[PDB]
């Protein structure tokens, strides 16, 4: 149905909630700028894959309570 | 001798006990079934009023057991 | 005399096993789950109380020991218990407990059927173990830093845990987390 | 298949619960099929030692026994370290059988022990023999050595 | 004010505290053991990345509430 996903900067863990098909784009941004920070400043990985864009977290056989690591550069 | 139809009484509790286990599994099966929402409550309420039945049966159990020396 | 007085330790043990049973069977079948049950528990350890009271004269149970630890796994199944109890003044409890995560060390599942260890206290699955404890007769305990040795021989089947796992599932079987408000809900 | 099933949550509870930099996830065979068996992982050094910024690979290979018997890690062919051997092996106490090895070590306990020792070198037991002699003979270039292995390492 | 709220974990199960700010952290080290069923000398405790030292008292390392201590397994290399 819907997931949740624990989004870590580092220390704080911000933590969200999408429909299973959405496109991880939003999940990126809502965090981007839940931090001010813009987008392309920072970089979202997955069993140390970096995430693209279109990929729906259906794709990636995420669940309740998984995490999404947030590095910058 | 009332030591003895205090046995036989234990024993009747004991094997109550277990009938109404039985019973509470069998409609926790009929609830597992899920059965237009009505019966659901209703089975799982009787259900209530039997875990009651069970405490209550322990109860009596416990305070026949002052009689056995 | 002999003969009575075992044969009488029979009946007790068989009532015991009865409340145990009616425990049992009380978590793992309930339907509304507020404080509701604390009267249950209350009539069912008075009971207990009043049973062994009597045994006393007559002539540990672990059924006391889940008695007096069912109304902390009714609130939350993961409580660590503030089971250091206050001697005056203790100004260092181990309050709130905690959280402790209901997964068996070794088979890294949940638990289908917990094994209490007896020279520690360390809870392993009925299969974790019975496989670990194969063709040697005794290992080390596969919990990490404890030193104690052990064999096949040293289990008793845990009912604590049981019950909180009994409980974690029930306490999720409708609802786990539900619409988390922290959840940000991303459109 | 108990070793398997054991295998199989341990990766979903690492997805869940996972220290910052660090990652872990079992590696393809031929097949296109998930060997739960062999892993790889990542290990990133800790901020302010000469290891920082880098993010060592190693892989895990499990036997058919774990968790009776520990897994055997390594790090690539010929890394730079006092107690790594020259095959890339590494042998921490908690990953041996006939010393700390138990059931419950978790993985992020494992790669946790790593980092540790990367910038904590016991010098008791070393394991390569250009990474001890340098370390003992001058880590002033032993240390830039290890610079050009760290910064190597942030593909 | 005078006591604090303490976490200690081991990467399993945490355990909550409360202390008195000068109460010896040796107790508060015996408690999560003997609690766990774990050994004293097979265990390294770290509050930010220190290792803690067992008559070290809270405020000596300026605890505030909700810290946490890490209680990972005493190991080595070679
Ligand atoms: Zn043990």
């Amino acid at each position: 149905t819907h997931i949740n996903l624990k989004v870590s900067d580092g220390s704080s863990e911000i933590f969200f909630k999408i429909k299973k098909t959405t496109p991880l784009r939003r999940l990126m941004e809502a965090f981007a700028k839940r931090q001010g920070k813009e987008m392309d400043s920072l970089r979202f990985l997955y069993d140390g894959i970096r995430i693209q864009a279109d990929q729906t977290p259906e794709d990636l056989d995420m669940e309740d309570n998984d995490i999404i690591e947030a590095h910058r550069e | 001798d009332e030591f003895l139809k205090a046995k036989e009484k234990i024993n009747e509790i004991f094997e109550k006990l277990n009938t109404i286990r039985d019973e509470v599994i069998k409609k926790k099966n009929q609830n597992e079934y899920y059965r237009v929402s009505q019966k659901i409550k209703d089975i799982d309420d009787q259900i209530q009023q039997l875990l009651l039945k069970q405490r209550h049966l322990l109860s009596k159990m416990a305070s026949s057991m002052k009689s056995l020396k | 005399h002999m003969l009575e007085a075992r044969d009488l330790s029979n009946i007790y043990q068989q009532c015991y096993k009865q409340i145990d049973e009616t425990i049992n069977q009380l978590v793992d079948s309930t339907s509304p789950s507020t404080i509701g049950i604390e009267e249950q528990v209350a009539d069912i350890t008075s009971t207990y109380k009043l049973l062994s009271t009597y045994e006393s004269e007559s002539n540990n149970t672990d059924t006391l020991k889940i008695l007096k630890v069912l109304p902390y796994i009714w609130n939350d199944p993961t409580c660590v218990i503030p089971d250091l109890q206050n001697p005056a003044d203790e100004d260092d409890l181990q309050i709130e407990g905690g959280k402790i995560e209901l997964t068996c060390p070794i088979t890294c599942k949940p638990y289908e059927a917990p094994l209490i260890s007896r020279k520690c206290n360390h809870v392993f699955d009925r299969d974790g173990i019975q496989n670990y404890l194969q063709g040697y007769t005794t290992r080390d305990c596969p919990q990490a830093a404890c030193s104690q040795v052990v064999s096949m021989r040293d289990f008793v089947r845990d009912p604590i845990m049981e019950l909180r796992c009994k409980i974690a599932k029930m306490k999720e079987s409708q609802e786990q987390d539900k619409r988390s408000s922290q959840a940000i809900d991303v459109l | 298949s108990l070793c398997l099933q054991r295998l199989q949550e341990e990766r979903k509870k690492w997805r869940k619960d996972h220290p910052f930099g660090f990652y872990a996830k079992p590696v393809k065979k031929a097949d296109g099929s998930m060997d739960l068996q062999k892993w790889e992982a990542g290990i990133p050094g800790k901020e302010g030692t000469n290891w920082a910024g880098g993010v060592y690979p190693i892989t895990v290979e499990y036997p058919n026994e774990y968790p009776s018997k520990p897994p055997k890690v390594k790090f690539p062919a010929g890394f730079y370290h006092p107690n790594v051997y020259p095959s890339g092996t590494i042998c921490l106490s908690i990953l041996n059988e006939d010393q700390d090895w138990r059931p419950a070590i978790t993985l992020k306990q494992i790669v946790l022990g790593v980092q540790d020792l990367l910038d904590s070198p016991n010098p008791n037991s070393p394991k390569q023999e250009p990474a001890w002699r340098s370390f003992s003979r001058n880590k002033a270039e032993y240390d830039k050595k290890v610079l050009l292995q760290a910064r190597q390492y942030s593909k």
